[PDB]
């Protein structure tokens, strides 16, 4: 293992500081990279560094350490689309293989000022041939657990930004089928806050 | 005191005869500790010291990999030069390159230098501030301009400055009882004369590390540069070096004469009048 | 300009067909390589040449072939498609000798799957739900979700269209396809999206809504023998109105 | 430790 | 381009007496082009046990090389070193000698 990363998931609301390291084997190492890489898409160059101490450009900050072999990352007042996986580079040469590292995985989480933890049922406009249930307006807190049972499929956790209220909201969603299903149990085997509103 | 780093390089074209010759070296101070030789059996850097073998698969799997890319662009090199001043496939030319650090005594960075020659005349150099170029003339002022564009200066000084002082360190302290040795010089005096009016006096100094030494001839503080002959200071091949001093001496006067030996293993810059 | 492009985005192989992945590159660079990436073992270097002319092995060769004949193109070649293919390929490029800032550049990918039996093939089902009444009771806000369920291979693109035009101005996305079924390596696929808008905006029956889901299936050169329609590339919508209630 | 980026002339 | 003469010096690693293994060594320095041919002369007779180094160069980006080989010297035995260079009309014989 070449160039040793950071295990992860690393999770840092907004406005916080991501820091991420990687250290590399090879004293001669001459040359030092920080790849950007959001999920689906391509490795995006972000941060290079050359010699010792630190480089800094916007919200970036690299460390290099040559003694210690310590290729470092801060990133300064985190937005939400700051959330991707980091992967150190490492190369002796022009001629050098690319070192890679596995990659930190980084979750910038929103600040959600006052909670609002909610179950809803959404209605089928069409039709289909189930319904869905969308828990929402939780905490950054809260993590959201999936099947236990085989034919309930609950989408991991998401935020989105309407642009307007400046309103932040988590969300994540619930469907099934073949079964006695409803909202109320659908979110059974995830630990959901105290206050969670289920309508009737 | 000061201690140096410098790698040496150089590539000769061979007209009719193939891919041209190319030749590299390194040094700590006045030693030579890596070579490679396009010609020799290995194709690899292969060890010149003994403090340097301890180096483990990776370092010379590099160092091989880097003098390889070395030898790459200068034999580019050698036909751009070539397409430059618009000469013939016919002749043999010659490119040398030279790059490296010095440290002081601290061994801290003092002062790093990369510099470039076709047929033996200064083509390019960085100046002393690592960040700009000398070009020698209008061909090379179009190297400037494409090394200015393409920030090779920038990467440059991140090696000298960093790499190049780092790995100097390692080597010295590595090969403590090679290259931190002082040798003084081993003196010796001798008098033949010429012929009847004419006598020659000879200053030797022998067996001394590092090769930079001082011998001056001089008659009562006056040094005397005006019959003066000095030789190269040239190896004696086991690590150390030697030089001498001569003058063309009228027979009679050889006590007013003094000859003035300095080099770092003196606690006292020598003086030798002859016996 | 243009830095490294690649083509194509997306591509579905039956077992023992042939593709070539095609790769290209716009700044005189004379180094660029080949990897896959995979989910339990980062990025792995296939092939790589670091000129015109020359290429070599990576640590993953077997396979997979290569060439590069001008220093523009370095095409990779399967000559015949295995189901542990199935990758993330990314062609990369740097200076070598060339050049400045000794920097490695990516494109951007070719997710390719291939499978036994391309009768595993399936479009998207899409579906929008309508806002529950209780949330606009409750929040004053409302929430649009679009399931696109039952599709393999992994490769869709979901938008949201709103009185003619796109929008990104609300929207969230799940961030990769769940697999409905965690049995099967040939199961299928289901991935959702949130709309939100204000209360009013929904109220509005004048108000269109509309997900699409661009999907990525066969081509028109395929055979198609089952009493099922060939699946295509194709886009699917659902839509739903805006809702005086 | 030799220079890792030589370039063209 | 650029034309320059080898200087010549030949000369014992360590001081000469008869009868003792030693080496003998022939510096040429301060040349240009690189192409030089170096010989070891033994009452004549070309030496083939002879070691070189790897060429590097100066400030002035003259060469220099060293070239060198294991001798016991006596009396009557003629030491001398053979260089040939496109300066040189016709190749250049330098003898031994031992206080020099």
């Amino acid at each position: 293992k070449e160039v040793e990363q950071n295990s992860g998931p690393l999770s840092v609301p907004e406005g916080a500081i991501a820091s991420l390291n990687c250290t590399y084997s090879d004293r001669g190492s001459q040359s030092f990279f920080w790849y950007r890489q959001y999920s689906g898409k391509s490795p995006e160059l972000i941060m290079s560094i050359y010699s010792n101490g630190d480089k800094e450009d916007g919200r970036f900050t690299a460390q290099l350490n040559k003694a210690s072999q310590y290729v470092s990352l801060l990133i300064r007042d985190s937005q939400p689309s700051d959330s991707a996986t980091y992967l150190c580079a490492v190369t002796t040469d022009s001629w050098g293989k690319l070192q890679f590292g596995a990659g930190t995985q980084v979750v910038v989480t929103p600040d959600i000022q006052n909670p609002d933890p909610a179950v809803y049922q959404l209605r089928d406009s069409k039709s289909s041939d189930k319904s869905v249930c969308l828990f929402t307006d939780f905490d950054s807190q809260t993590n959201v657990s999936q099947s236990k049972d085989s034919d309930v499929y609950i989408t991991d956790k998401t935020v989105l930004d309407m642009r307007s209220m400046d309103f932040k909201s988590n969300s994540a969603v619930a469907w099934s089928n073949k079964s006695d299903f409803a909202c109320a149990n659908a979110f059974n085997n995830s630990i959901i806050p105290e206050d969670t509103f289920f309508p009737s | 005191g000061s201690h140096s780093m410098r790698y040496f390089f150089t590539s000769v074209s061979r007209p009719g005869r193939g891919e041209p010759r190319f030749i590299a070296v390194g040094y700590v101070d006045d030693t030579q500790f890596v070579r490679f030789d396009s010609d020799a059996a290995s194709q690899r850097m292969e060890p010149r010291a003994p403090w340097i073998e301890q180096e483990g698969p990776e370092y010379w799997d590099g160092e091989t990999r880097k003098v390889k890319a070395h030898s790459q662009t200068h034999r580019v090199d050698l036909g751009t030069l070539r397409g430059y001043y618009n000469q013939s496939e016919a002749g043999s030319h010659t490119v040398q390159r030279m790059y490296g650090c010095d440290v002081g005594s601290d061994w801290r960075f003092l002062r790093g230098y990369h510099q470039y020659a076709y047929d033996g005349k200064d083509y390019i150099a960085l100046k002393e501030d690592l960040r700009s170029w000398t070009a020698a003339d209008m061909a090379a002022q179009t190297t400037k301009h494409k090394w200015e564009a393409a920030h090779v200066a920038e990467q440059l000084r991140a090696y000298l400055e960093g790499t190049c002082v780092e790995w100097l360190r390692r080597y010295l302290e590595n090969g403590k009882e090679t290259l931190q040795r002082t040798d003084a010089p081993k003196t010796h005096m001798t008098h033949h004369a010429v012929s009847d009016h004419e006598a020659t006096l000879r200053c030797w100094a022998l067996s001394f590390y590092p090769a930079e030494i001082t011998l001056t001839w001089q008659r009562d503080g006056e040094d005397q540069t005006q019959d003066t002959e000095l030789v190269e200071t040239r190896p004696a091949g086991d690590g150390t070096f030697q030089k001498w001093a001569a003058v063309v001496v009228p027979s009679g006067q050889e006590q007013r004469y003094t000859c003035h030996v300095q080099h770092e293993g003196l606690p006292k810059p020598l003086t030798l009048r002859w016996e | 300009n243009a830095g490294v492009t690649q083509t194509p985005k997306f591509q579905v192989l039956k077992t023992g067909q042939s593709m070539t992945l095609q790769c290209a590159q716009d700044m005189n660079h004379e180094y660029m390589s080949w990897y896959r990436q995979d989910p339990g073992m980062g990025l792995r270097l296939i092939h790589y040449s670091v000129g015109a002319g020359i290429t070599d092995q990576g640590e993953v060769p077997n396979g997979y072939n290569v060439s590069r004949s001008t220093t523009e193109d370095f095409p990779l070649r399967l000559l015949s498609a295995a189901p542990s293919q199935t990758s993330v390929y990314f062609c990369a490029s740097r200076p070598g000798l060339a050049g400045g800032r000794p920097e490695q550049y990516f494109g951007p990918g070719t997710r390719l799957t291939v499978t036994e039996d391309l009768k595993n093939v399936f479009p998207p089902e899409v579906a929008v739900f309508e806002p529950s009444e209780a949330e606009i009771s409750h929040t004053q806000k409302a929430t649009l979700v679009c399931l696109a369920t039952g599709f393999y291979p992994d490769h869709v693109e979901l938008s949201w269209w709103v009185n003619g035009k796109e929008v990104h101005s609300g929207v969230s996305t799940d961030p990769q396809p769940l697999k409905e079924q965690p049995a099967l390596n040939d199961s299928r696929y289901a991935l959702s999206s949130r709309l939100r808008v204000s209360a009013t905006f929904w109220q509005d029956p004048r108000n269109h809504f509309r997900c699409q889901v661009q999907f990525y299936g066969l081509s028109e050169n395929d055979e198609w023998t089952q009493d099922r329609a060939k699946p295509v590339t194709q886009i699917v919508s659902a839509e739903a109105w805006g809702r005086a209630d | 430790l030799g220079y890792g980026f030589v370039n063209y002339i | 381009m650029i034309q320059r003469t080898p200087k010549i010096q030949v000369y014992s690693r360590h001081p000469a007496e008869n009868g003792k293994s030693n080496f003998l060594n022939c510096y040429v320095s301060g040349f240009h082009p690189s192409d030089i041919e170096v010989d070891l002369l033994k009452n004549g007779e070309r030496i083939e046990k002879v070691e070189h180094s790897d060429l590097s160069f100066s400030k002035d980006w003259s060469f220099y090389l060293l070239y060198y080989t294991e001798f016991t010297p006596t009396e009557k035995d003629e030491y001398a070193c053979r260089v040939n260079h496109v300066t040189l009309s016709q190749p250049k014989i330098v003898k031994w000698d031992r206080d020099m």
